[PDB]
């Protein structure tokens, strides 16, 4: 959630020519968050419907 | 009646209580929280007092709540509520 | 003896009894000790904590086991003649089919007791339940199978006093929805059932509804109405939602009296809804909001079959969802994890004002606020009872918070026309 | 030196005390600024009660702590504890 | 006495009271009838009150009721007109609690009698001055009808036929004011009749005296009053001291001063320099105090008033009286220029005067016809909060500011 309000922040950052360069820094950033998703989502998984 | 007796058990569901005594003029209770000849002793003094407290009441004013009185003393909260048939008190804790 | 058994069983005096032993927690409960401090020496820690969560604060827990085991807490009304009382209207008590399928209970905000004041005991499972909006001591719900009881606060019968009609004519589907509507001089028992029956009924008569109608809409496909709410003082109109996800205006009267709107934007059945419940210098009755079983809550607009706006920040399928009575902004939300998500937007938009997930996932189905809304009832279906008091700097709206509201909107309108301008040109060639 | 006036303003403007009247330790009223004779009567059918549930004490222990007896009266109901100094009213309503 | 204040200030009784007292506190710490408060409740007719005993042919002489008694308001009742066998003086009274058309007391008198009041300085009593102008005093006490003061006009009492007169101060010190129909000022001393406790035949504008037909003063002036003169030359009434008297006269009328009063009304904003007054041509003119002009104006009717009167809660609202049979009451905030809830009088009949309830939940309607009814108030607009008075202190600066700006207007736009 905290990614995707600083995502939302950024969304407007096209004009300025660093969401290229802040994309690539925070791909690290982006890809635990998306870890943590996917674990999650693993988890609600093996709940058992 | 098992209704009253729950109602009974609820009042008396706080634990430590001295004794509740759903009584009755007759000098016996109708449901005491106590052993059967101190339930009787302290229900003739519950119906004597229960007739004193009508007359009182009716001194004071005969046109009043005719359910109940409570005592809250420091050595018993003594909650007397008698009714019209039947009749209650609760020798009870301060604290409740 | 025999005669002391008869008297206690005697209705008159059995009566005299409740009535007394309910008088004497009334003074129990104002039986306050003698040794207090009223200077306020013991808050200073909590003054220490209140600058970290003072908006929110569980006032008490109306949990019981006469009837509250496997019994969740099916429908919550406030009463309007006593705001100090609450009603809970329990499940089908599975592990207790010996007793029956619904008994109310009563959770109380005039006193802190576990004994309700005022109980409905049925057979049936008590699906919907309307407190009395225009009388004093009455209670009526909804049965699993559909036909309404009828039962009285001040009385001494838990039984259903009378029932309304079961029938293929009547409530064949289980009552989903219904409550106390219509004028105080012209009244509609307002009830809807599973299959869409559109039930407005009497409070004289529990035979004939005032006015029955099943609904079904988009060439006659049935109605399922999920999301249920109105509008204030259109009794024509109704907030209608569908299991397969569908929203509607409801219409009570005119030619097409019954779905009257057709809008769509959730991705589950429609879990939790409540009308703009805050009314202060702005007028929003142009507005909603909804929840599904898509873990995200839609807003709504009256105009916008699109949905408003989305709160899709829940991390599971919600269950209910209210907004607030009188701050705009805020909007009480919950789900099966007790996710308690008062979300003030003007105050917290992208994040809630109060999101508060029950540790454990408490389960979280059907709740009420108090009639100010100083407090929301939330309850696990196990029977965690949690009323939360609101910090009244998070509760009191401002006065331009109205007219700042409307900004807001505005705002929100804004924005969803930028992504709307964003969805147009994002369509290639 | 106004603690006096202080407590009997505090059960005056008392929520639901309808009045905190100094009457003597016979019981007879003393602080009496307003119709003498109800005051009067009222405060001698107090008396009479106390005495009873001073009965019903000593029914139950003669020697007894007493904090205050609620008695629920319609007219005033009074959570009083009359003594042999003086009689300050106690009546307020539980509501209240 | 001495001995209740001695044992309440016993250093052991008043100990185990204060430890009492902290103790006690400590553990003791139909349905469509509600719904026209705004609608109806705040102006129901309610006590229509006709004993034709002397209902029958008889007028209102006035308008009073007892302070003292709150539940007592005093039905003065006029002369027989119709029935000169009936006698031309009595008096009823009307009880918010009983349910009796009868009097608590008839206090009966020979004459006509225009003007009377009670006493909440004096409860035991009340008094009145007759319709030709004697006053006269009785007292629900005794057991004579007639009054048993009998303070008689005469060459060198007040000759002219009284009007105006109240009971000046209260219980501490009461010169109960009088007014002749020429207005003799007549302060009469709370136990003497055979000589008032004052009296002046007030003049002003060169010793030109005139009939005034109102009379107001501020609450605690025992130095001041209102002297509104049938001329409509509004005089300023100094009530005590050597500069005692008929002042200046404010001309904020145009007919003779039907219904006036002080602004009554208590809250945050002081209305030290308004002024109530309603005239005999058909319209009402509230006026100021240092601006002898009107400040403002309300004259529905074509016909005139029968009373009017600031309202003794609510600066917006106000008490008035008019002949066309109609209520006039507005809530000067809310509604100015319309009355708030411009009621009728059942078949428009003759208004005498009014009295609001202290309390402000009721007043009373004159009744030529003999219904005296009592209109029922409630508290939408009556009750003036202090913020309430505040806002309609904003309302009367801002009244001032239209009333300028409605002169540079006039200044700016005369067409010539």
């Amino acid at each position: 959630n905290e990614m995707f309000r600083i995502f939302s922040r950024f969304n407007a950052l096209f004009v300025r020519p660093h969401i290229r360069g802040a994309i690539r820094e925070y791909q690290t950033q982006l890809i635990q968050r998306v870890k943590d998703d996917i674990e999650s989502l693993h988890d609600k998984f093996k709940v058992q419907y | 009646m098992a209704e009253v007796e729950e109602t009974l058990k609820r009042l008396q569901s706080q634990k430590g209580v001295q004794g509740i005594i759903v009584v009755n003029t007759e000098g016996i209770p109708i449901k005491s929280t106590m052993d059967n000849p101190t339930t009787t002793q302290y229900a003739s003094l519950m119906h004597s007092f229960i007739l004193k407290a009508r007359s009182t009441v009716r001194d004071i004013d005969p046109q009043n709540d005719l359910t109940f009185l409570r005592i809250r003393s420091k050595k018993n909260e003594i909650m007397v509520a008698p009714d019209k048939d039947y009749f209650l008190i609760v020798i009870q804790n301060p604290t409740e | 003896e025999e005669e002391k058994q008869q008297i206690l069983h005697s209705e008159e005096f059995l009566s005299f009894f409740d009535h007394s032993t309910r008088i004497v927690e009334r003074a129990l409960s104002e039986q306050i000790n003698i040794f207090f401090d009223y200077s306020g020496r013991d808050l200073e820690d909590k003054e220490g904590e209140i600058q970290a969560g003072a908006k929110l604060s569980l006032n008490r827990q109306f949990f019981d086991e006469r009837w509250s085991k496997h019994r969740v807490v099916s429908c919550l009304d406030w009463s309007s003649q006593y705001p100090e009382l609450l009603v809970a209207s329990y499940n089908n008590n599975e592990d207790a089919p010996h007793e029956p399928d619904g008994v109310a209970l009563v959770w109380n905000m005039k006193y802190k007791k576990t004994t309700p004041e005022y109980v409905f005991h049925c057979q049936s499972a008590v699906m919907s339940a309307t407190f009395a909006k225009f009388h004093p001591n009455l209670v009526v719900g909804g049965t699993y199978s559909g036909q309404i009881v009828l039962w009285d606060n001040r009385s001494n019968k838990r039984t259903p006093v009378q029932r309304t009609p079961l029938s293929a004519a009547a409530h064949t589907h289980p009552v989903y929805c219904v409550n106390v509507v219509g004028t105080q001089n012209a009244h509609n028992l307002i009830s809807i059932s599973t299959d869409g029956k559109i039930c407005s009924w009497s409070l004289d008569m529990l035979s004939h509804p005032q006015d029955s109608m099943e609904l079904v809409h988009k060439q006659s496909k049935a109605v399922a109405v999920t999301s249920m709410s109105f509008p204030v003082g259109d009794v024509n109109n109704f907030v209608v939602g569908s299991e397969e996800g569908s929203v509607y205006t409801a219409c009570r009267h005119g030619s097409k009296a019954g779905i009257s709107e057709m809008f769509e934007g959730h991705q589950g059945p429609i879990t939790g809804i409540h009308c703009h419940a805050a009314v202060g210098a702005v007028d929003f009755s142009h507005l909603f909001v909804t929840s599904s079983f898509d873990w995200t809550v839609k807003l709504w607009s009256t105009k916008n079959n699109k949905p408003l706006y989305s709160f899709e920040d829940n991390a599971g399928y919600v269950y209910d969802v209210m907004w607030s009575p009188t701050h705009p902004a805020l909007f009480a939300c919950v789900d099966g994890m007790g996710r308690l998500d008062l979300w003030n937007l003007n105050n917290d938009t992208e994040v809630p004002t109060a999101s508060i997930s029950v540790e454990g996932n408490p389960a979280l189905n059907r709740v009420r606020w108090t009639h100010s809304g100083r407090e929301i009832a939330v309850g696990d279906s196990e029977g965690q009872i949690v009323i939360y008091d609101v910090g009244e700097q998070i509760a009191v709206p401002r006065n331009d918070e109205w007219a700042r509201f409307g900004r807001t909107l505005a705002e929100i309108n804004a924005n969803r026309a930028d992504a709307e301008e964003e969805a147009a040109t994002r369509i290639p060639a």
